[PDB]
């Protein structure tokens, strides 16, 4: 038995060409700071789980 | 190209001829061997059939061209020997005298026709 085989092939090809924007963000870090709550009588209650 | 099919025929002939020169000493060397039938070519018929393809298409460089990759009639006997064998010495070795010399007028005939057509370029 002999068998000789030869394919030329046809491909897809997908080309991407990409310029990144300068002055992108590349990690935000935030603090924030919170208030008591004074009631009427004055007392400053702190918030809750929840809120 | 036109300068093949000027020479396509003596070349076929040629050709042939040197196939059937080696089909007749294959012949001749198993004279011994019995049980060996005596093969030949029909040499008229064969040179039609050769006188008488597609390469596959490259898209680009990387793209693998197309590879590339005779019938045989027994002889007749003409004494029937014991062993089985159908070689006879006399008529084969004509036959390859015969073939020896169409060899050589074939080779004279393309060569006159190779220098017929460089003295018509030389100047």
């Amino acid at each position: 038995t002999q068998r000789n085989e030869t394919s030329n092939y046809e491909v897809d090809r997908t080309i991407r060409h990409t310029k990144m924007n300068v002055g992108d963000i590349e990690r935000l870090s935030v603090a924030v700071v919170v208030n008591y709550k004074t009631l009427a009588d004055g007392k400053p209650l702190p918030l809750t789980a929840d809120q | 190209d036109r300068l093949d099919a000027a020479l396509r025929f003596q070349q076929e002939a040629l050709n042939l001829r040197a196939q059937r020169q080696e089909i007749l000493a294959a012949n001749i060397a198993n004279a011994d061997t019995p049980g060996y039938q005596a093969r030949d070519i029909d040499f008229a018929s064969e040179l039609k059939k050769v006188m008488v393809g597609v390469a596959l298409t490259l898209t680009s460089s990387h793209h693998i061209p197309a590879q590339a990759v005779v019938d045989l009639l027994y002889r007749v006997p003409d004494q029937p020997s014991l062993d089985g064998n159908t070689v006879d010495m006399d008529r084969e070795r004509t036959q390859f005298a015969d073939n020896s010399l169409k060899y050589q007028m074939g080779l004279t005939v393309l060569g006159s026709q190779l220098k017929g057509m460089m003295n018509v370029l030389q100047g």
